[PDB]
């Protein structure tokens, strides 16, 4: 049975650098392929006997071999690029996968762009108050929303979810939700996101009064 | 074109069996192996085995010997792998892949979509669907964001298209919430022109198949 090692984990580079991806095999593999894995999508073959590429794949990918150390290299990383790649072996009857390694991009910053939206009459009738904050297409992906209500910091009661990085821009988009309770919202007036990130010089709120 | 078109997600309490389809079309179901590949969310790759469905030979993966069961239909050009003993572990995105050399040496790989099978004693449950409409309060330089929240579903996962597919620009789909009741939550996004709210209509098309739900919601200003 053959043991790999696959490195780095991860990297991250910029649009046009050389990406080498390694994987070392305790003893000889018979066959070598590699996989391109984006988020929610199926592995898709780019390399298969070390050095064959698929068919269309663009000539940018490489394989290569020196005993049991296998190289792939991307020669000019592109946007669509961003992706989690394994090396494969096959061996004896049997196929063992590396651990992956997650290829990411680096691109200018860009600040977010801010959305809020207020719990629908739909919402309010199920008994409870969602309240929706979105920070759409922004880089790098650290970003902080906090949320105030009637200026009041609120914990405890939000939560948030980050996009995987875009295959087209390598932004990031995030959605923050403020969620109270019917006779909670009804309680208070003014519901602000306030939103910092590296793009901006001050901190943006985006905001609205219960019931306009 | 070849395609693989496997059965959707389920939900299993801890024990029981459960079998994946996969449909293949394109080409001829007995030229090419069969393989299957077993990804838990978040143990990367790990091959479960390949059925040769010309001859019936099958090669396994040790660890999933006893676990797994490959058989094919050829009648029907369907593959099949049956996972028994379930236990939380074997939670994960099942995919199947036609995958081999031809005889002039170039190699065939064509993967369906997965399937995410689900090992868990809680009760699988609908979401909720709550439009998030467009408002001035959702513009930003002559642009409009909108979307649809899917509160409150078990297991994963959910699926969400705009207008049947044929809107994909600009559109986000968030990795699921875990909430503090053990439900998820997700919401959609798209950005559109401001412009045109009142002649463009927008739906989200909501899926989740462990409770056979498909849920059409226009997303009005």
């Amino acid at each position: 049975d053959i043991q790999m090692t696959q490195s780095p984990s991860s990297l991250s580079a910029s649009v046009g650098d050389r990406v080498t991806i390694t994987c070392s095999a305790s003893s000889s593999v018979t066959y070598m392929y590699w996989y391109q894995q984006k988020p929610g999508k199926a592995p898709k073959l780019l390399i298969y006997d070390t050095s064959n590429l698929a068919s269309g794949v663009p000539s940018r990918f490489s394989g290569s071999g020196s005993g049991t150390d296998y190289t792939f290299t991307i020669s000019s990383l592109q946007p669509e690029d961003i992706a989690t790649y394994y090396c494969q072996q096959w061996s004896s009857h049997i196929f063992t996968f590396g651990q992956g390694t997650k290829v990411e991009i680096k691109r200018t910053v860009a600040a977010p762009s801010v959305f809020i939206f207020p719990p629908s009459d739909k919402q309010l009738k199920s008994g409870t108050a969602r309240v929706v904050c979105l920070l759409n297409n922004f880089y790098p992906r650290e970003a902080k929303v906090q949320w105030k209500v009637d200026n009041a910091l609120q914990s405890g009661n939000s939560q948030e979810s980050v996009t995987e990085q875009d295959s087209k821009d390598s932004t990031y988009s995030l959605i923050s939700t403020l969620t109270l309770s019917k006779a909670d919202y009804e309680k208070h007036k003014v519901y602000a996101c306030e939103v910092t990130h590296q793009g901006l010089s001050s901190p943006v709120t985006k905001s609205f009064n219960r019931g306009e | 074109q070849v395609q693989l078109v496997q059965s959707g997600a389920e939900v299993k309490k801890p024990g029981a069996s459960v079998k994946v389809s996969c449909k293949a079309s394109g080409y001829t179901f007995t030229s090419h192996w069969m393989h299957w590949v077993r990804q838990a969310p978040g143990q990367g790759l790990e091959w479960i085995g390949e059925f040769n469905p010309s001859n019936g030979r099958t090669n396994y993966n040790e660890k999933f010997k006893s676990k797994a069961t490959m058989t094919v239909d050829t009648s029907t050009n369907t593959a099949y792998m049956e996972l028994s003993s379930l236990r939380s572990e074997d939670t994960a995105v099942y995919y199947c892949a036609s995958r081999d050399y031809d005889y002039d040496g170039r190699y065939f790989d064509y993967w369906g979509q997965g399937t995410l099978v689900t090992v868990s004693s809680a009760s699988t449950k609908g979401p909720s669907v709550f439009p998030l409409a467009p408002s001035s309060k959702s513009t930003s330089g002559g642009t409009a964001a909108l979307g649809c929240l899917v509160a409150d579903y078990f297991p994963e996962p959910v699926t969400v298209s705009w207008n049947s597919g044929a809107l994909t620009s600009g559109v986000h789909t968030f990795p699921a919430v875990l909430q503090s009741s053990g439900l998820y939550s997700l919401a959609s996004v798209v950005t559109v022109p401001s412009s045109s709210l009142g002649t463009q209509t927008y739906i989200c098309n909501v899926n989740h198949k462990p409770s056979n739900t498909k849920v059409d919601e226009k997303v009005e200003p």
